[PDB]
């Protein structure tokens, strides 16, 4: 079970279960991701974030 | 040595990229909270501002009276390995027995996913990717029967010979990776990885590759980005002689271990060249369908 | 508050009083390049304040019946001031900005802007109307310069690509009658740590109007739109002799 | 018997009037304290809204 | 041995015993399923149940 790191997404913050029978970690299947998400970073991208139930513009 | 105070107190250097947003957890969808009636001043969340540039963030609970439901939708469906991680279409070889686009029995194809309507448009969704691939080369007849001819496949890497013809001597693949395989056999399937110069596949590159003067020659440069340039397939029927059956080859690619970054508008128009957005001008669709009258169904 | 806002940095100063919060593209401020990311041996340069200041380009007029413009980065800047020299004598370059545009009325006249940021922003051209002619946009038109270039159909914004969704890029709506000005910090954007400032181009800007302007006969009919930006955390590297273009 | 959220959190049934004044004992007339000048921005008794 | 939980008798009171090969669980074998029976749903779905012994209608 000794290969090399040679996947896409290594050096990523999420990790895969996956299936290899060679030496090269590309070869494996695609697996299972993990689920989180980041909506904000394009629905509220702004500097100063204000609550639902106050006007936005004051 | 730092000694003057606005050297000493600068905040020159500093690598660290400060996110304001952070990623959690989200395996089903959020559950609904009971909820009633409100009367009171001051306090309103039905009122948005759509010019400061983020959605309005209204619920439910704030806007009608609700129920409490326990939502368990998986949202597993919707990642990009479940959306990408399928084969499709992305090129053909043809090699007839007479004509003239391979009349000689060998054929190079330069390799990108562009030449597809179906996975150009997906994989355009995005403007940078980073993914293995995973190739398929079925193999066939035009009336589709399936015959006992031996092929050769040949990956070729920009820099190296390309075989000029079917009895070139590059063929003897002493570095280069080749498959041989019949007709008779279930299709070849390779496991190809990430080969890019630099950390992502970008599908739309605003620049040129070259300084210097550009004039009319000088101007397909425009959005041609060399480090999507993998190099060639080639292609050929193992043999001093000619073949005896026309063969048409299909390339079904399927990607996985996939990133992707910074989405752009999806395409509304069809297409007509490779690796250039141009339109038909005179001929612009809307996006949608239309109907006669804004008060009427 | 809210509405009222100030921005200072090097020696130049932008007030407003009809602001509209500020948009930091993709919620990440602009930083400087790590050591595990870099990949150039030879130190590059910082030249700090004096390149990272407000600078003022142009000034276009709104009308009745316009369709809209676009601005190129860093083509804006490769020939204004120090931040030009530096651009014109280096062979890499990294930076941010921050963009803000002015555009002010009356409490009587109507209209908004939709000011957005698309990266790797590709202009595609008609094809020769019928489409069976492979053309390319001219020079005028892939790289206006600082004086800005006209859309010739916003709806496809010369692309192909539906004007409807590009709120899903970072943007800001000038509507006449809550704000007079729009603000978009963005990071760094690229797959290299560092590129060309003269053969590429990161982004580019788009405003279009998307409700006409209108007003009764009388009022005031010059209504003119400004674009002010400041490179931020700027580095340059490969120093040789200066280059046209 | 009760199971669902909004009939356990329900507010069904509630007979009892919230009143939001009270009676106070009053046998005489209001006494008048001692006033003085005052100069001053923001706090302004004069100006109401009917 | 790490899959999605995606057959159809997930959310179920008994349990098989299967063999699966693939990250998605509705493609394993049909297995054993447990002998429990409820006769009485069908059979007896009166109110108030009566004695053998006795005489239904008295
Ligand atoms: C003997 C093996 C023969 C099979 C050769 C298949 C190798 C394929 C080369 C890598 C393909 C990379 C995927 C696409 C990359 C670029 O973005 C596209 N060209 C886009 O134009």
């Amino acid at each position: 079970s000794h290969e090399n790191s040679n996947s896409a997404t290594e050096g990523s913050t999420i990790n895969y279960t996956t299936i290899n029978y060679y030496k090269d970690s590309y070869a494996a299947t695609a697996g299972k991701q993990s689920l989180k998400q980041d909506p904000d970073k394009f629905a509220n991208p702004v500097k100063d974030i204000f609550t639902e139930m106050a006007a936005p513009l004051k | 040595g730092d000694r003057v105070a606005d050297v000493i107190e600068s905040s020159i250097g500093d690598s660290v990229s400060r996110a304001l947003t952070r990623a959690l957890p989200a395996p089903t969808g959020q559950d609904t909270q009971v909820s009633s009636h409100r009367l009171d001043t001051g306090k309103v969340p039905a009122l948005q501002a759509a010019e400061i540039g983020a959605s309005s963030n209204a619920s439910d609970e704030s806007m009608i009276e609700t129920r409490c439901v326990l939502n368990s939708h998986s949202t597993a469906e919707t990642t990009l390995d479940s959306f990408f991680s399928r084969a499709g279409l992305v090129g053909e070889i043809d090699l007839p027995l007479e004509g003239t686009t391979n009349p000689n029995g060998y054929a190079n194809w330069d390799i990108d996913i562009t030449g597809y309507a179906q996975m150009r448009r997906k994989v355009e969704l995005f403007t940078y990717m980073r993914f293995d691939a995973e190739f398929t080369f079925v193999a066939c007849t035009p009336t589709g029967q399936v015959v006992p001819q031996l092929l050769q496949y040949m990956f070729v890497p920009p820099g190296a010979p390309e075989p000029d013809s079917r009895e070139s001597l590059a063929w003897q693949t002493a570095t280069n990776p080749s498959v041989f395989v019949k007709l008779s056999d279930p299709p070849a399937q390779v496991s190809v990885p990430f080969m890019s110069p630099a950390s992502a596949y970008q599908w739309f590159y605003d620049g040129y590759p070259t300084f210097g003067e550009h004039k009319q020659e000088k101007d397909l440069e425009y959005g041609a980005c060399p480090n999507n340039m993998m190099g060639t397939f080639s292609v050929r029927t193992v043999g001093t002689s000619k073949s005896k059956y026309p063969l048409v080859i299909r390339i079904y690619m399927r990607m996985k271990h996939v990133r992707a970054w910074i989405p752009r508008p999806m395409r509304n128009q069809n297409y007509l060249f490779k690796a250039n957005p141009n339109y038909a001008g005179n001929f612009i669709k809307p996006t949608g369908a239309s109907r006669t009258a804004i008060t009427t169904l | 508050s809210d509405r009222v806002a100030q921005l200072t940095i090097g020696n130049s100063t932008i007030t407003t009083q009809e602001a509209a919060n500020i948009i930091v593209g993709y919620g990440e401020w602009p930083s400087y390049c790590s050591d595990s990311d870099a990949t150039a041996v030879d130190k590059p340069t910082r030249p700090d304040v004096s390149v990272n200041r407000f600078y003022t380009l142009d000034t276009k007029l709104w009308e009745k019946s316009s369709k809209g413009w676009y601005w190129k980065f860093p083509d804006v800047l490769t020939e204004t001031g120090v931040f030009g020299q530096n651009a014109q004598f280096h062979y890499l370059y990294r930076s941010g900005f921050c963009i803000h545009v002015q555009c002010n009325a009356s409490k009587f006249h109507q209209g908004a802007l939709l000011v957005a940021v698309l990266p790797e922003y590709v202009i595609g051209s008609v094809a020769g109307g019928t489409g069976t002619e492979d053309t390319h946009p001219p020079y005028k038109q892939t790289q206006p310069g600082a004086d800005g270039f006209e859309l010739q159909h916003p709806y496809v914004l010369d692309a192909g690509i539906p004007i409807s969704q590009l709120t899903v890029c970072p943007h800001q709506w000038i509507n006449l009658r809550t704000n007079n000005c729009a603000t978009i910090i963005v990071p760094y954007i690229n797959a290299l740590p560092f590129d060309s400032a003269l053969n590429h181009c990161n982004f580019g800007l788009l405003v279009v109007p998307i409700s006409p302007l209108d007003y009764d006969q009388g009022a005031t009919p010059v209504i003119p739109i400004t674009i002010t930006l400041a490179p931020m955390c700027s580095e340059f590297a490969g120093l040789r002799q200066a280059v046209t273009q």
